[PDB]
């Protein structure tokens, strides 16, 4: 459709959403691949990525991916992908699948006091 | 004649409300809200009796909520007329300041009328409202709401067309949508910057789910697209008194539990339990159970969330007060790069900044 | 359930360029300004006659503070202290004791007038009506103690206002 | 007992940090009484510094020192601009206050406080 | 609307808008300032039978938060709710 | 039960208990509980030291994008050890969802700032300070900002009381406004009203 | 009917008259000590003893909803009349 | 390792802004209050209060209201425990005494001994 | 019973969108007349 | 009264040459209104 706008102040129209998609999801999967695989977020993480990227490869059109990824316009999912890629490189640099580092007191969480 | 930073002071008007309210009871701290924001004064209590309402688990009655919707709007068109006009005053154009002055005070018969005060009325509480409307003060509303679609259309013809009014706004104060959701922004804001974010249509309170109307988003992100957006809010603010006229239910103004909204004067100088639920309702207040809650509104300037949190007496432990101006006016130093030294009188203009709710 | 403000696309024809570029040169909306400020000029102006003329104002008006009294002679208030308990701002100061004939009644009852915020609680709280927040609203003192009100000053003005007072709860206290 | 610390490891590095923030106090001095038109003089000003100095002196937890410093920091760097008045810079000269009784027969005869 | 003709002339085609059918100014079309006196409805529990206050305890009703997890299989990524629906453009005035 | 009472969401309830198990399972080095509360609002009370991750993961997550930041609130319980309570509040605009992450921190530990997670927080916690005197370790512009340039201690603390220890008042010997020790006209009066007896019996604590 | 203390000060109703050597009297002077003419004990005592033949009265101030809550007042001691607590007014047994 | 043993007192009284003459001349006070006898709650009764002494309150020249020059005289803490109680007590540099909580004896009540056949409980009247 | 309520007819619509008169003579006829004035005032 | 003019004008007061022996010939004052016609002339009722 080539759209002229894409109603947000800052964000670029995406002429070639297809190909940033996949090369983002795919770029995704190889960051999450150094995570070991008893860590739940490499998982989920892995899980909601491959169905993304299913949904993406599945359909050539834009407008109906638009409206059938539920994530807004194509460039909103492009910044979200981008974003949870960011995260993937943030959680391979701090390893949060450890267990808890220190439990806290007794009378740290009782309400009303 | 250009800035690369802006600092602003603030802290000239700190009363600390949040920390008496604290040494006060849940009714005592009802007049705190209508201080805060003082051209909002009938709004913010509508989002401390939320939150009341909330922990004790009760409702209104349904025509205690369309009272306040119907309070509530008719406040958004006392708001956006001093977001506008003294926008317009501190640029220079002066005329219509005094225009829509008269309309401001026509409906503040309706606050005095209603309720008794002009400004701090005092009237929204948890459990409904403090009194019902006099006799025929909507038969008023209604021949005052026919007439006010002129104003807004009077307005509109000598700021909207002018070009002088537009190279002041057009390029001045422009944001996009990533940055201003990462800045806490809210209200027009994020509506002028064309996300659709509105708390009336995505999580709705009283009786806005039964209404329609239409949430103006902007197309550039400017000061003009805010100004706009202030603009269409009043012609839908309009749309929604029209509905709420002819859409008032009977019934009763407060919830009908005597333990937490007080007895009727009538029936407390006959029964004996009336007597004792008004005695202690009056003197030691009725018991919130514990628990914090986070309820925000929608605020003419943004999203107004109270953090209230219970120690299970009578009397708040704790009670922040999240203003919509306090995040925009943390932007500033973004807001105003690369603009010149007249432009902060318009930069502080478009948003609604109301130096009450900032320093609290 | 949206609209685009400021999202129409200008035409690109002649003629509604050639109409751009005479609204540029020859100023027509501000000709347009200018015919509104004359329409509104010559209107009758809103300007009451203060003080020959007043606001209009509602029965439920929030104004100074007085005590009434039954219509046999004998002051309302029997000293419950509600109204200083109910109190937001601490602006009512209540001291009493038993008098000669034995009634429970006030020696002491302060308000100041500096520190309340006209809110109403205590009008509502009294379970007797003695205190009222009445019509009264030009009270301006030169002095800061003027406005430091004992049990005699707000008696008299319960004296003082009674015969207007009276009409206003006959005619509000339905409402409540 | 194992704490986090917020800048200084050691007593050391506190110290030093108040070597450092004294250093800029004294610095300071004559040119916030030249700019205010202060009515004392310099070695006035520089005794009520060390004044405070010694008065906050008695405490050896790193972790108070080190927010002590910052907050000293931040009164340096307030007085750095013009963001005080005259008022705030003379408020830590307690000139208008009567002085209050300090042995036990004028405390008796002026009241009950201890 | 004790304005002249000639005046409201001058002023109709100065404004552009027909001015004395939508006047600013208030006149006799109010309501009075004086009212026959009301008489309020009751509430929902203003009844002499099954009105008694534990089936209506709003206060009691309310329970500590369930603990989800404290500290002492193959399940789908669940989100805090649905994704929400796209907007729809306003059919009353869609300004376009 | 059914006119005066607020009526209860349960899918709700269930969502929101299910993205608590969610986040309680993909980030167990710094979550320590999840509460969901009868008027379904999601509490996570988490580590200190996973100031920065987590919060970060609600921002940059697919399933949570909780882009806004609304509140940052310190409450102050004396009673416990670790006496101030740091409070996030963050809502999604994809999901329209709120969520609430609480932590604890004493006087003199520090706590990373969170500036670069959300940027409105750059003030936030600024007046936490001015209020509370929690320390927010690398902070851009961190000073007062509400209160007065020399006022002493932090007026929220629970242990400061309602009027101050000094006030201003103008003198003509010294043409200037000074501070003086704080002498009220009138005493605040304290009004006893707590309850002797009991009002909620499924709040009630264990005894000792 | 008001009092003269003689330093020359009107009474109060409750009773309250600076002495002679109280210096608070300097407050008063150049202006006016404003009190209330109508003594509430002397307004009530002129008032008549209503007489009933009922064991137990009723009494609400007068104008059902504008006055004092609803007391009821026995009055099976013939040796004092029965008084209202609220508005002072007092009843007597005819027999 | 960023973890550093300090075993120095907890002390900060330099960091809470307090004048000095209000951290060492006054007598904070710990305990549990008295229930009130007219009443037979004890809900009241549950939770350690932090007090401190009156000092001098007088009477206002001008009105006659209660004049006060003290500005802890408002200030009541509520702890849940006696130990955490201690440890704020002894944190701001305050000097403290405790009162121990007087928890009433475990009465023994019998119905049937109004009505005993030999034993003084009986009831004169009912 | 007796409280503040809408007629049994309802109110009368308000009108609450935007209403601009918009006027105007052609920008090639205001350029006409300024030329005849021009020729008019030089002659 | 003058019931033709716009509301907030329809009703006012010429104040007296003497009251309480005040020459009042140019000072009038708000508070210079007894009670009955205070009800009047603020609009509390339409019956003087
Ligand atoms: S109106 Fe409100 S603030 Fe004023 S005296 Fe009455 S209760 Fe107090
Ligand atoms: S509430 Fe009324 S009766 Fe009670 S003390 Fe106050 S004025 Fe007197
Ligand atoms: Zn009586």
């Amino acid at each position: 459709l080539l759209k002229k706008t894409t109603g947000l102040v800052g964000l670029a129209v995406c002429e070639t959403p297809h190909e940033r998609l996949k090369i983002l999801y795919t770029k995704i999967l190889d960051v999450l691949g150094h995570i070991p695989k008893n860590a739940a977020y490499r998982k989920y993480t892995e899980q909601i990525t491959n169905e993304k990227l299913s949904i993406v490869k599945a359909e050539p059109d834009v407008k109906k991916l638009e409206e059938q990824l539920q994530g807004g316009q194509i460039e909103e999912v492009i910044l979200q992908a981008e974003n949870e890629l960011s995260l993937a490189r943030k959680m391979i640099q701090w390893k949060p699948w450890e267990p808890l580092v220190e439990e806290p007191p007794a009378s740290q969480w009782k309400w009303p006091i | 004649e250009m800035v690369r930073k802006c600092d602003p002071h603030i802290g000239l008007l700190h009363r600390g409300t949040e920390k008496l309210i604290e040494y006060k009871t849940y009714l005592q701290a009802l007049p705190y809200f209508d201080r805060l924001d003082y051209v909002s004064m009938m709004c913010n209590e509508q989002a401390y009796s939320l939150a009341v309402e909330k922990l004790l688990n009760i409702q209104p009655p349904p025509r205690a909520q369309w009272i306040r919707v119907l309070f509530g709007e008719i406040t958004r068109l006392l708001n956006h007329i001093m977001a506008v006009t003294t926008h317009a005053l501190d640029i220079g154009a002066m005329t219509p300041f005094f225009w829509m002055f008269e309309e401001r005070e026509k409906m503040f018969e309706f606050y005095e009328r209603v309720s008794g005060a002009r400004m701090h009325a005092a009237y929204v509480r948890p459990g409904g409202v403090h009194q019902d409307l006099p006799l025929g003060l909507m038969d008023d509303i209604y021949e005052f709401s026919k007439n006010f679609s002129l104003r807004i259309d009077e307005l509109e013809e000598m700021l909207t067309n002018n070009r002088i009014w537009r190279n002041r706004t057009v390029d001045i104060g422009v944001v996009t949508a990533e940055d201003a959701l990462n800045y806490g922004f809210s209200g027009v804001m994020l509506r002028g910057s064309g996300i659709q974010w509105d708390l009336r249509k995505t999580q709705p309170y009283d009786v806005y789910d039964q209404v329609e109307f239409d949430v103006p988003i902007g197309s550039r992100g400017d000061c003009y697209d805010r100004y706009l957006c202030r603009v269409e809010e009043m012609r839908q603010s309009i749309r929604i008194i029209s509905q709420c006229l002819n859409k008032m239910p009977p019934g009763e103004i407060k919830v009908d539990d005597a333990k937490v909204s007080p007895p009727k004067r009538a029936e407390m100088k006959t029964s004996m339990e009336s007597l004792i639920h008004h005695f202690k309702l009056y003197t030691e207040g009725y018991q919130v159970p514990p628990g914090a809650t986070y309820t925000a509104i929608e605020a003419p300037k943004g999203e107004f969330g109270v953090y209230l949190v219970s120690d299970g007496s009578s009397r708040p432990y704790r009670c922040k007060i999240k203003a919509p101006g306090f995040a925009h006016l943390a932007g500033l130093d973004k807001m105003s790069k690369g603009h010149m030294l007249a432009d902060v009188v318009a930069i502080i203009g478009t948003q609604d900044i109301v130096f009450g709710e900032v320093d609290r | 359930t949206y609209k685009y403000v400021n999202l129409r696309e200008p035409s690109m024809d002649m003629k509604s360029v050639t109409d751009r570029a005479a609204q540029t040169l020859l100023w027509t909306e501000l000709i347009r300004g200018l015919g509104m400020t004359l329409s509104y000029l010559f209107r009758e102006p809103a300007t009451i006659n203060y003080p020959f003329e007043k606001g209009p104002l509602s029965p439920r008006f929030r104004g100074e503070h007085a005590l009434r009294r039954y219509p046999s002679g004998e002051e309302r208030c029997i000293a419950c202290k509600l109204c200083e308990a109910v109190c937001p701002a601490q602006a009512i100061t209540i001291e009493a004791e038993p008098r000669a004939d034995g009634s429970r009644r006030t020696t002491r009852y302060d308000i100041d007038m500096t520190k309340c915020i006209y809110c109403g609680f205590c009008q509502e709280a009294c379970p007797v009506d003695a205190i009222v927040e009445g019509p009264n609203f030009e009270f301006s003192t030169e002095t800061h103690e003027e406005l430091l009100y004992n049990k005699e000053k707000l008696l008299n003005n319960g004296d003082k206002w009674e015969a207007e007072i009276a009409a206003n709860i006959q005619a509000d206290y339905l409402y409540r | 007992t194992s704490v986090k610390p917020i800048f200084s490891r050691d007593m050391n590095e506190a110290k030093r940090r108040v070597r450092e923030l004294y250093r800029a106090w004294y610095r300071e001095v004559p040119n916030t009484v030249h700019l205010f038109q202060l009515d004392i003089s310099v070695k006035q000003g520089r005794d009520k510094v060390r004044e405070m100095f010694k008065k906050n002196a008695h405490v050896t937890d790193p972790r108070v020192v080190d927010l002590l410093v910052i907050k000293g920091k931040m009164e340096l760097e307030e007085t750095i601009n013009v963001w005080k008045q005259r008022t705030h810079v003379m408020r830590f000269f307690h000139e208008t206050e009567a002085p209050r009784p300090k042995d036990f027969l004028s405390k008796f005869y002026v009241g009950h406080d201890p | 609307a004790s304005a002249t003709r000639l005046i409201q002339g001058l002023r109709n085609w100065a404004s552009g808008r027909d001015l004395q059918a939508k006047l600013q100014l208030r006149y006799q079309e109010i309501s009075k300032r004086t009212q026959p006196p009301p008489k309020l409805p009751v509430g929902p529990s203003h009844r002499l039978s099954n009105n008694y206050y534990c089936a209506r305890d709003g206060r009691r009703e309310a329970m500590p938060p369930s603990i989800v997890m404290s500290s002492q299989s193959e399940k789908k990524a669940v989100s805090p709710a649905p994704p929400i629906k796209r907007w729809e453009l306003s059919q009353d005035e869609p300004y376009l | 039960t059914r006119p005066t009472v607020r009526p209860r969401n349960d899918v709700a309830h269930k969502q929101l208990s299910a993205f608590g198990e969610y986040v309680a399972e993909i980030l167990p080095k710094y979550v320590q509980q999840v509460q969901v509360s009868c008027f379904s609002e999601l509490e996570i009370c988490i580590h200190p030291d996973g100031v920065i991750p987590v919060l970060t993961f609600l921002r940059d997550h697919s399933n949570a994008q909780f882009k806004s930041l609304a509140d940052l609130t310190a409450v102050d319980i004396p009673t416990r050890q670790n006496r101030f309570e740091i409070v996030y509040n963050l809502l999604s605009l994809r999901f329209n969802s709120r969520i609430r992450v609480k932590t604890y921190t004493d006087e003199l530990t520090p706590v990373e700032s969170s500036v670069s997670v959300y940027k409105a927080a750059n003030w936030y916690e600024r007046e936490i300070w001015d209020m509370f005197g929690v320390f927010f370790a690398n902070h851009p512009d961190l000073r007062r900002i509400l209160t007065d340039y020399g006022f002493e201690g932090h007026p929220f603390r629970k242990d400061f009381p309602l009027s101050g220890y000094v006030e201003l008042r103008y003198d003509d010997e010294v043409k200037r406004v000074v501070a003086e020790p704080v002498e009220l006209a009138q005493e605040f009066r304290k009004f006893d009203l707590n309850s002797p007896w009991e009002a909620f019996p499924a709040y009630r604590q264990p005894p000792e | 009917g008001v009092r003269t203390s003689p330093t020359g000060e009107k009474v109060t109703h409750t009773g309250q008259v600076y002495d002679d050597e109280d210096y608070r009297r300097v407050r008063f002077v150049g202006r006016q000590k404003e009190v209330n003419e109508n003594f509430a004990i002397d307004l009530i005592a002129e008032q008549p003893v209503s007489q009933v033949g009922s064991r137990v009265i009723s009494c609400d101030g007068g104008g059902g909803a504008l006055g004092h809550p609803r007391v009821y007042i026995n009055l099976d001691k013939e040796t004092k009349t029965g008084t209202c607590g609220y508005c002072g007014l007092q009843f007597r047994q005819q027999h | 390792t960023q973890l550093i043993t300090v075993d120095e007192k907890l002390d900060i009284t330099t960091l809470t802004g307090v004048p000095e003459e209000h951290i060492k001349t006054r007598k904070a006070r710990i305990f549990v209050p008295a229930r009130n006898n007219m009443q037979s709650g004890v809900n009241n009764t549950k939770k350690w209060k932090m007090e401190f002494d009156t000092r001098e309150r007088w009477e206002n020249p001008l009105m006659g209201w209660a004049s006060t020059a003290d500005p802890l005289s408002n200030l009541v803490l509520t702890f849940s425990t006696k130990e955490d109680a201690i440890a704020f007590a002894e944190k701001n540099g305050w000097s403290y005494d405790v009162e121990e909580r007087k928890v009433p004896k475990p009465k023994s009540k019998s119905y049937g001994a109004n009505f005993s056949w030999n034993k003084r409980t009986r009831v004169s009247t009912k | 019973v007796k409280q503040d309520m809408p007629p049994v007819g309802g109110y009368g619509p308000i009108d609450y969108k935007r209403n601009l008169p918009r006027r105007g003579l052609s920008g090639y006829s205001m350029f006409a007349v300024g030329i005849g004035a021009l020729l008019f005032g030089y002659w | 009264e003058d019931n033709k003019q716009f509301f907030g004008r329809h009703r006012w007061v010429i104040y007296t040459t003497e009251m309480n022996g005040k020459n009042t010939f140019w000072d009038v004052d708000g508070s210079m209104v007894p009670p009955e016609w205070h009800r009047w002339l603020h609009c509390m009722t339409d019956d003087p």
